[PDB]
């Protein structure tokens, strides 16, 4: 939550929360919260359920993107970037990012694809850099003609509109394979007499 | 093949085209919110820097084929880009014709002709509008005519001939058919649309616009014998000085003097926004309301932070120019002198527009974020004034009670004025577009230019000049369109557009009543018809964008008529001992 950088759509980290405990059901740190629609599990049943494996998936998208990440749509980002598989067992967490990346003078320091050629596979991580040679013209390193560089930025504004604006997403989703578990939630119902 | 490999180069253009399009865009806001040399210096290098990134853009998509993309979403997005047009020639030519392009227009600000005498905007209609004397006005138009025309027509000459030059680089027949190729459809056999053609559609529309106009014109000259006994013509034409303004365009000062019933004036509601509490902020509130109501959704968070609706007098520069401003982004603002009069009521109501319109084709890219044409772009704002401007919305406002007793004679003075000040201005449109048409492609040479101007002033509109003219001076560049490059079309295609929407949405809301008085208030049907016409924008050319409005996909006079039809037959009721027709024998010199 208190990151001072982020990674991209497709350069992003992965970090284990695991041997240490957890406090579900109450997470809200920033105000608007804009999307916190769970798939399979209920949002008053988290402190309840213990994990052992939990990845944080974290990315910087538009606002028309937002709704692209679920199971069973396509779009722009749903494909080439970051696609959640049909049975997602997790969360969907998201909120307003425009006011501490609010810079006039430019952003190119986040990167996003457009183009490869097939579909993601659910969970895969991508950081090449050839050139996409789509036709019957072979590419040794040419800007132009049937040669283009895939990677491009982002153009974020302060003023980036209301469905349009930089959605910092953090993907709560745990794994489950019959493991002992050891993040453990909330329990404190201590009264002794 | 270069099926899918398109889809890469337009989509690095405009990744960056949207980057650097709002920050020309920011800096020329914030040069507009205050004129210092602090913003024009980061202003001019954003353009500049704007202005060379599209050229090195377009300079190698015009290696790629156009003929074999099959897919016509992109072919769409395609056609717009390789518009570069001075990009063909050398630089050369480009400085000698900005260099004289600014010299005209620093000559044309700097306009001063005395022999009680002021600039061109200082003291310009004051004069030709609120000044009824005859000789207050005599001077103030032949001064003003050869003031800028003979000191512009050796300018002009060799402007229109580097204009024809410009045709051959992109293959052009003139300058005047580049303006003509933005109302461009391509797709399949009942899809396209040839860009030539537009005169004979143009005529066709202005022969059933004439018999509209026959009866306005020939009333309006009746009643002004009261005050120029002996400068108006029974069966002739009138003058151009005697039409309150210098190209007889705004007839706007021409209302008192041709009011129908001076015993009750029009609807007023500037002094009901002072005593019940009315600030600028709610009432781009109710705005909203009525806006929303229809099925429209909400507007931004910044909206309401960054936009400047109150005017601060805090040292601020203040240009004081009502339009709404597509920074891109996303990003919705308003520059306006907003207040609580009704001239700023209207011009809000025809803002929000605007800004509803750019709300909707914010999905598509940089390249399409644009109108199917130049005429659908500044035409949604009139009818939401329009619906706005109907008495039973004044009461639901909550300004006036329910008891108002609306009369017919309100209705037509009403009626009268709007179609003075959207009608009138059709011949005088028409008449130069033809003459423009005419003298690029190399119809009509310079021996006969003068002639042949005021025969068709004399003709089209029907105005006579006081004085006899040589072909010597150069009259019609003195106007603010046709000096600089800016394009006229529109303004004649937007006064059918605003009158097809309109109807349009009446129609398909199932009301059976006046179709002038016609209101959108409440209706959730219209709000879907209206979506989907906006969504498309650039995308989809304007025959599938009227499809989805009325059907049709050609012009229709028939809403023209439609409109005004408590009019037509009370100015028919009302020339029972009238000529009507035309003179063009008749001069006011002609001793
Ligand atoms: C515009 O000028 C004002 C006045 O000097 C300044 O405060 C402001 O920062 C300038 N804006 C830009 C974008 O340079
Ligand atoms: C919508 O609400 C009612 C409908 O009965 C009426 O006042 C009018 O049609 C609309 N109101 C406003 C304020 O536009
Ligand atoms: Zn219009």
């Amino acid at each position: 939550f208190n990151a001072t950088r982020f990674a991209s759509v497709y350069a992003w980290n992965r970090k284990r929360i695991s041997n240490c405990v957890a406090d579900y059901s109450v997470l809200y740190n920033l105000a608007p919260f804009f999307t916190f629609k769970c798939y399979g599990v209920s949002p008053t049943k988290l402190n309840d359920l213990c994990f052992t494996n939990v990845y944080a998936d974290s990315f910087v998208i538009r606002g028309d993107e937002v709704r692209q990440i679920a199971p069973g749509q396509t779009g722009n980002i749903a494909d080439y970037n970051y696609k959640l598989p049909d049975d997602f067992t997790g969360c969907v967490i998201a909120w307003n990012s425009n006011k501490l990346d609010s810079k006039v003078s430019g952003n190119y320091n986040y990167l996003y694809r457009l183009f490869r050629k097939s579909n993601l596979k659910p969970f895969e991580r991508d950081i090449s850099t050839e050139i996409y040679q789509a036709g019957n013209k072979p590419c040794n390193g040419v800007a132009g003609f049937n040669c283009y560089f895939p990677l491009r930025s982002y153009s974020f504004r302060p003023t980036y509109g209301v469905g349009h604006q930089p959605y910092r997403v953090v993907v709560l989703s745990f794994e489950l394979l019959h493991a002992p578990a050891t993040v453990c939630g909330p329990k404190k119902s201590t009264n002794l007499v | 093949l270069t099926e899918e490999n398109a889809k890469t180069f337009l989509n690095n253009f405009n990744q960056e085209a949207e980057d650097l399009s709002y920050q020309s865009s920011l800096a020329s806001w914030n040069y507009n919110t205050n004129i210092t040399e602090e913003n024009a210096q980061k202003m001019s290098e954003a353009a500049a820097k704007w202005s060379a990134f599209y050229e090195e853009q377009s300079k190698t998509a015009q290696s790629f084929s156009l003929q074999e993309i099959q897919t016509p979403i992109i072919k769409r997005q395609l056609q717009a880009l390789q518009q570069s047009g001075s990009s063909a020639l050398s630089a050369d030519k480009n400085k000698q014709l900005n260099t004289i392009l600014n010299t005209m227009s620093t000559i044309y600000s700097t306009g001063k002709v005395c022999n009680e005498c002021l600039l061109l905007e200082p003291g310009l209609d004051e004069i030709m509008a609120t000044s009824t004397d005859y000789n207050s006005r005599l001077w103030a138009w032949e001064g003003w005519r050869a003031e800028v025309g003979k000191q512009l027509r050796p300018l002009y000459e060799e402007y229109v001939v580097l204009k024809n030059e410009m045709a051959r680089a992109n293959n052009y027949n003139d300058y005047g058919d580049y303006w003509r190729g933005d109302y461009e459809a391509e797709g399949a056999d009942g899809y396209n649309y040839n860009r030539n053609q537009l005169i004979e559609d143009v005529e066709r529309t202005f022969a059933e616009i004439k018999p509209l106009y026959e009866h306005l014109h020939a009333y309006v000259r009746r009643k002004l014998m009261d005050t120029y006994p002996s400068y108006i013509s029974p069966t002739g034409c009138l003058p151009a000085h005697l039409l309150g303004d210098m190209w007889g365009r705004f007839w706007t000062n021409l209302y008192p003097l041709t009011v129908p019933f001076a015993q009750k004036p029009n609807i007023d509601v500037t002094d009901a926004m002072m005593n019940q509490g009315w600030d600028a902020e709610r009432i781009f509130q109710e705005a909203e309301k009525f806006f929303v109501s229809v099925g429209l959704p909400h507007m931004t968070q910044g909206f309401w932070a960054n936009s400047m609706l109150t005017e601060p007098a805090d040292g601020r520069k203040v240009v004081c120019h009502p339009t709404a401003w597509d920074l891109g982004h996303g990003d919705f603002r308003i520059k306006m002198c907003t207040k609580v009069t009704m001239d700023n009521f209207l011009t809000a109501h025809h803002e929000m527009g605007h800004i509803q319109y750019d709300m909707a084709y914010a999905r598509q890219p940089f390249l399409l974020r644009n109108g199917a044409n130049e005429g659908f772009h500044e035409a949604v704002g009139e009818i939401m004034s329009l619906s706005a401007a109907t008495p039973k919305h004044l009461k639901s406002i909550g300004l006036l009670p329910s008891d108002f007793q609306e009369d017919s004679e309100t209705e037509i003075n009403f009626l009268l004025k709007q179609a003075l000040t959207i009608v009138g201005t059709l011949p005088f449109t028409y008449m130069l577009e033809k003459w423009r048409w005419m003298v690029f492609r190399g119809e009509i040479p310079k021996e006969q230019w003068m002639k042949k101007w005021w025969e068709m002033k004399r003709e089209i509109v029907g105005v006579v000049e006081p004085l006899p003219h040589d072909e010597t001076y150069c009259d019609p560049a003195s106007l603010f369109h046709v000096s600089n490059d800016y394009s006229f079309i529109r303004y004649y295609t937007r006064t059918i557009y605003q009158f097809q929407f309109q109807e349009a949405l009446c129609q398909a809301a199932k009301y059976n009543g006046s179709l002038h008085k016609c209101d959108i208030s409440n209706s959730t049907e219209a709000g879907q018809k209206l979506l989907k016409m906006l969504s498309l924008g650039n995308s989809e050319p304007w025959t599938k964008a009227l499809e989805n409005v009325v059907g049709a996909r050609n012009m229709d006079v028939k809403p023209l008529l439609n409109y005004f039809q408590p009019l037509f037959d009370w100015l028919k009721e009302q020339n029972r001992n009238s000529f009507v027709g035309w003179n063009t024998e008749w001069s006011p010199y002609a001793d």
